[PDB]
């Protein structure tokens, strides 16, 4: 009967748990205890980008570390020249309910999506001077949470229908459907080799997928609320997660369990965005309490604070050259910190 | 994308004319439009510029005070009204669209022009004037300037143009290094302030003409004498 | 600034001139969110996103319904939430009261008011006059409940219907008075399927919502 | 039905785990090898910030 | 009379100090904020108008004890009264737009131009300057030998200007009460702002420009009307950052 | 003018 099959799951769930405790000979805190603390990180707002007339839900940097894309509920994508604070483009959107935005690695395309269940791809640089829709990708039965590019014709999306999808934009149809989550998927991060990606879902689980195959290689369960953010370590062998339980956690792919927890009794608000620095020594997380925190990723000690926003900090990014950090908030502003 | 012009024809000195160009195929309002003329046998000379929104207008000193530039955004048409024409105002007038943002390629499209037959400054020089070359062989075209074209922001504002016989000029290299859209990869650009070169590796036919180098550092936009390549 | 950087700046100014112009049109439209379980007649009141536009007294209204604990954070800056409840199907009123509790007590909707249309008050009249079904079986407190003598706006209807009516309204208003702190209010109405006065009631309610926003800008309330 | 969960858990049940002691050292080495290339950690001079 | 003059002048300085710093915090808090609603631009300009007024009143009161040049008062008086009048108009502007929020709430939140508050505030700054230049012309050095009937009209306009600002303040505040009636804080805050204006801010200025052309007993008018009005004015301007900003901040 | 005290001589 179904009880026999359900009994085998409990056997393995304790076999994985047992075989995972055979690897915890020491903790990350003991090993990195005798390394000098980073210090106090004093970052000042170098730019403020004005022009959005509603809340900002997503931003994404460019590989050139100079251009970035921003999404807002006013229904407009703006591409900014962060050095000069100029507006390169303003892209009107069919739906005002935008939750995600991606900037293609080549820079030719920007993606968007949200409550319309459609990932819309935009051709930035083309004749006619203007930005126009190249493809509307349909097929998800829930809202679109995050989208990231692997190539000009290769994109991964996460939706509230408990699934992630791999698309071919030239064909316009799903190539792989990643199934295995029992709740909405709120974030995903792409490995630096573009051969793996992690997904954080509202079932308090994080799953590592193989893009070429379409399988869930590992499942990580250490949180206790919805996972809202996720980000790979620069090495590609670890990732950090952010949850509504006011904790950031570090997970190792090779050992396959959690290495560190970033909590503090003063913080009781959830984490909206998470990001690493170029070397991995700093973990930056945005919070609902109007401000952002900078943690030491090896000693778990707070290393500073970025307090400059008048509402919820919704997005957070670090440039590929590590020169700048950009935050966005529901107060309709972006800020470049250095 | 098209830029078709009207007007032209013989005009007596001291007269007036209104040269007009129509755009069809691109967002004409988000583009700045230039006027560049070319005497019957001389080079390219820049006349006027009207920005998007018509909020910025520049003129060359030759035509200042007696030529007026204007645009009609709903009708997709660019104008140039003449007053007190001269014997030095004889040329073929070209219409150029230019778009300005980070990473853009200005001076992309040139419309085939109209012929009018009326009956300090950054001087920058192309020392060579004619290069007889063999097909398939690499050729180098060099022009220099009076002052450095390298700005404090790292952009070297120099543009390379090509004019095939009986054809409008088109863009090859913008900002000393960047190829235009549709230009073969055999073209290349290099140089420093006050020293520039254009290398055409693996030369081929349908690539012979007069090569122009322009500065965009400051107005007026100064072109070169023009180095032509013949078989 | 070079010649090109100056021209880029002028372009950036014209994008602003159009962002603000669009913001002016955005400021004069009132956004609403429609919620309610199936069988609520939700789509038949004003007679994954289905936007609906109606205007009343030259004021533009804009209604969205999604076809939820996560996406509800998007609608943190709406004028009102319209909650539509069938007052006839006594089985699922508990689901309706629990649906309403979670929306009222949600962290991102702490300053969003709720307009409460109780659909199918004509079907409720049938079930309360026929006698086959009784509220007391589903809500035990009905038996020990007496109609408020003061609150008697009942024109030409049986006191049995008005007892049944005002009890269902209490079960929703009490959830609103429990944990509200006065920052947001619930407006209870009573609409059938042929009701045509609905667009006005949303309007007359939004005019009060906006008044209470201005009384909080000037520290008056 | 329930045969997918038992089949999926089998894939994750037999994988090559490594010790956490080796995990931290590998993370620590990357953060010491590249420690001179992150401006956010040690501020770069005003002549090198584009901001 | 040495007891009264020293008692009030010392107290005025303490009232000035507790308010001069009470308006710097408002200028600091409101200057940094970016939302900047319609009410906040008026409070920002009202706090600015109090800073010059209290600075003038504090400097003037200190020189009554310490010594300094007498010509310093020539550059100190027509700065206070340029700032006293600006603050009184900003209060009549707050209650006017407070009334319009209740009479026409949809218009206020949807159809009121965004920079109306900025334009109205700079107009009120210009009006106060225009009054001051007119006074310095018709009453002073540029009409010194003409006649004494040129300063009299410049004081009649000023009294007629102050009455108007009371009618706009009290008329707007009375209409709001009618619309709401036809709620404890609404009555308490409205009647508090009117009373702190009628009998703490308006008395000075009305008596200064009335009694400047009506003769009265020197002992009553100086030690009991002019000095009390000076103290009450600094009380109003100090109370404004409380009544308007910090009541709603906590 | 005659009855004006010191402060009434502002200018």
């Amino acid at each position: 009967e179904l009880d026999q099959l359900r009994q085998e799951a409990e056997q393995l769930k304790n076999q994985i748990r047992d075989a995972r405790k055979a690897c915890a000979d020491a903790t990350l805190s003991q090993i990195t205890n005798n390394i000098d603390p980073v210090g106090r990180i004093q970052m000042r707002t170098r730019r403020t980008l004005r022009g959005h007339l509603a809340k900002i839900y997503a931003m994404h940097w460019g590989t050139d570390s100079r251009l970035l894309v921003s999404a807002s509920q006013d229904g407009k994508l703006i591409i900014w020249d962060s050095y000069t604070t100029n507006k390169v483009h303003a892209i009107p959107l069919r739906s005002s309910w935008v939750m995600t935005c991606a900037y293609a690695p080549s820079g030719n395309y920007v993606a968007c999506g949200g409550l319309d269940n459609i990932c819309s791809i935009y051709n930035l640089k083309t004749r006619e001077g203007n930005v126009r829709v190249s493809r509307e990708l349909a097929g998800h039965t829930g809202y679109l949470s995050c989208c990231r590019f692997l190539d000009d014709n290769q994109i991964v999306t996460s939706s509230g229908d408990t699934t992630c999808a791999l698309w071919d934009i030239e064909t316009g149809q799903q190539t792989t459907t990643f199934t295995g989550h029992t709740g909405d998927v709120m974030s995903l991060s792409l490995a630096p080799d573009t051969r793996l990606f992690v997904s954080g879902a509202c079932d308090a689980s994080a799953k590592l997928w193989d893009v070429r195959e379409g399988m869930c290689r590992q499942t990580f369960t250490g949180h206790e609320s919805d996972i809202n953010a996720i980000c790979f370590f620069p090495n590609g062998n670890a990732f950090a997660t952010g949850s509504d339980d006011a904790t950031c956690r570090l997970f190792d792919l090779r050992a396959d369990q959690e290495l560190m927890t970033y909590s503090h009794d003063n913080i009781i608000c959830g984490i909206t965005s998470v990001s690493f620095s170029k070397s991995g020594r700093l973990l930056l997380a945005g919070y609902d309490d109007f401000n952002c925190n900078v943690w030491d990723a090896l000693k778990a000690d707070r290393a500073g604070v970025l307090a400059g926003h008048d509402n919820r900090v919704s997005c957070l990014g670090v440039t590929d050259d590590g020169m700048a950090v950009a935050t966005g908030s529901w107060d309709s502003f972006l800020k470049i910190w250095n | 994308v098209q830029l078709v012009e009207s007007g032209g024809g013989l005009v007596q000195p001291g007269g007036s004319r209104k040269l007009s160009c129509s755009a069809s195929g691109f967002a004409f309002s988000s583009f700045g439009m230039h006027w560049v003329r070319q005497a019957p046998e001389k080079g390219l000379e820049w006349v006027a510029y009207i920005s998007s929104g018509s909020g910025t207008i520049y003129y060359a000193d030759t035509v200042k005070g007696r030529f007026t530039i204007s645009r009609d955004d709903p009708k997709n048409t660019l104008f140039l009204q003449m007053t007190s024409l001269r014997s030095e105002d004889t040329a073929m007038y070209y219409c150029v669209r230019s778009i300005y943002y980070y990473g853009s390629s200005p001076f992309d499209f040139w419309g085939q022009g109209t012929t009018l037959t009326v009956s300090s400054d950054i001087v920058m020089t192309q020392a060579t004037s004619s290069v007889p070359v063999t097909p398939g062989e690499s050729v180098s075209i060099s022009c220099r300037s009076s002052k450095s074209l390298l700005h404090s922001n790292g952009n070297t504002y120099l543009y390379w143009f090509l004019q095939r016989p009986g054809q409008s000029p088109q863009l090859l290299i913008y900002r000393m290094s960047n190829l235009a859209s549709g230009v073969p990869d055999r073209f290349s650009g290099s140089g420093s302030g006050t020293a520039f070169t254009l290398t055409i590796s693996r030369l081929e036919a349908e690539d012979v003409g007069v090569y122009y180098c322009m500065q965009h550092l400051e107005y007026p936009l100064t072109f070169g004498a023009g180095t032509k390549l013949e078989l | 600034v070079s010649a090109e950087d100056k021209a880029a700046a002028e372009r950036s100014k014209m994008i602003d001139k159009n962002l603000r112009e669009d913001g002016e049109k955005a400021r004069r439209t009132l956004r609403l969110l429609l919620l309610g379980a199936d069988n609520s007649g939700k789509s038949t009141i004003v007679k994954g996103i289905f936007e609906t536009k109606f205007q009343v007294d030259k004021v533009n209204f804009h209604m969205f319904d999604v076809g939820r604990r996560k996406w509800i954070q998007c609608f943190n800056d709406v004028t009102a939430i319209i909650f539509v409840v069938d007052s006839s199907d006594y089985n699922r009123l508990q689901e309706a009261l629990n649906d309403f509790k979670s929306i009222w007590n949600n962290r991102w909707l702490r300053t969003i008011s709720v307009i409460l249309f109780l659909n199918k008050q004509d079907l409720l009249a049938e079930k309360v006059l026929a006698g086959k079904s009784k509220i007391e079986d589903y809500f035990p407190e009905f038996a020990r409940y007496t109609t408020p003598e003061d609150a008697t706006p009942e024109p030409g209807e049986d006191p049995r219907v008005t007892r049944a009516k005002y009890f269902i309204r209490k079960e929703f208003v009490d959830i609103s008075t429990a944990s509200g702190d006065g920052r947001h209010i619930c407006y209870p109405h009573f609409t059938c399927a042929v009701d045509t006065e609905n667009a006005r009631r949303i309007f007359n309610d939004c005019k009060d919502i906006i008044l209470q926003m201005n009384l909080r800008e000037y520290n008056l309330v | 039905q329930a045969r997918k969960l038992v089949e999926q858990l089998k894939m994750e049940a037999n994988i090559d785990r490594i010790k956490v002691s080796k995990a931290a050292a590998d993370l620590m080495a990357y953060c010491e090898a590249h420690a001179k290339e992150d401006p956010l950690l040690t501020p770069v001079p005003a002549s090198e910030n584009p901001f | 009379c040495y007891k009264q003059t020293l008692s009030l002048t010392v107290l005025t300085c303490i009232v000035s100090l507790v308010g001069l710093t009470g308006n710097a915090v408002v200028l600091w808090l409101l200057g940094c904020r970016m939302r900047r609603n319609a009410f906040s631009i008026y409070i920002l300009n009202l706090a600015a108008a109090d800073f010059l007024f209290l600075s003038g009143r504090l400097i003037y009161s200190l020189l009554s004890f310490i010594s300094i040049p007498h010509t310093i008062s020539k550059i100190l008086y027509p700065v206070m009264m340029f700032s006293y009048f600006a603050g009184l108009s900003f209060l009549s502007a707050v209650s006017t737009e407070r009334c319009l929020s209740v009479l026409w709430p949809i218009w206020y939140r949807c159809h009121r131009p965004t920079h109306l508050s900025a334009v109205v505030c700079v107009l009120l700054w210009a009006l106060s300057l225009l009054r001051s230049i007119l006074e310095w012309m018709l009453c002073g050095f540029l009409f010194s030998g003409a006649d004494s009937a040129w300063c009299q009209t410049s004081d009649f306009i000023t009294v007629a200007w102050l009455i108007f600002l009371c009618v706009v303040l009290c008329g707007s505040s009375l209409v709001l009460l009618i619309r709401i009636l036809c709620l404890t804080r609404l009555y308490v805050t409205i009647l508090l702002t009117v009373l702190v204006f009628l009998l703490c801010g308006l008395p000075f200025g009305i008596q200064f420009f009335l009694f400047l052309w009506i003769h009265v007993d020197r002992e009553v008018l100086f030690c009991h009307v002019h000095l009390v009005s000076i103290f009450l004015s600094a009380l109003n301007s100090s109370a404004n950052p409380i009544i308007y900003f910090f009541v709603g901040s906590f | 003018p005659e009855w004006w005290m010191d402060y009434q001589k502002r200018y």
